[PDB]
């Protein structure tokens, strides 16, 4: 099936709504990149919002804002995988499972644009 | 590759 932009957020509904703890590394791993793409779909100015709703809803303290935040920052302008393939083989599994399912649950609530003048406009668009 | 930051911690 070809990903595009429809078929990027289905995969992200779908898995969003998973228990990732059992699954395969391999699925795991594509679970990472799927978070790295997505990502990339928001715009820089909503990084973090990005980093302070997962704080919030993960119950993280403030201190934990600087490390969130730059994993959000370094997947954004990530280029070749790099800082992806650098999370997949520094981390522990169990906090790639968190961060990647706390992520999908995240963005599919938070605008993807900051500006008013887009969110107004768009709005008188939708159905 | 390079050096990623450390994982969040729960607390």
């Amino acid at each position: 099936p070809k990903i595009t932009l429809l078929t990027l957020i289905k995969t992200a509904e779908h898995w969003a709504r998973q228990d990732i703890r059992t699954i395969e590394d391999s699925k795991l791993r594509a679970l990472l990149t799927l978070c790295a793409v997505m990502t990339r779909k928001f715009s820089k100015s909503q990084l973090s919002l990005l980093c302070e709703t997962h704080l919030r809803r993960e119950g993280l303290g403030q201190d934990q804002a600087e490390p969130v935040l730059e994993v959000y920052q370094r997947l954004h302008s990530d280029k070749g995988g790099s800082f992806e393939a650098a999370l997949w083989q520094q981390w522990d599994r169990q906090s790639l499972i968190m961060f990647i399912t706390a992520f999908l649950n995240i963005a599919l609530q938070l605008p993807c644009e900051s500006s008013a003048v887009v969110v107004s406009g768009l709005r008188t668009l939708v159905p | 590759p390079t050096v990623a930051p450390p994982a969040p911690v729960y607390r």
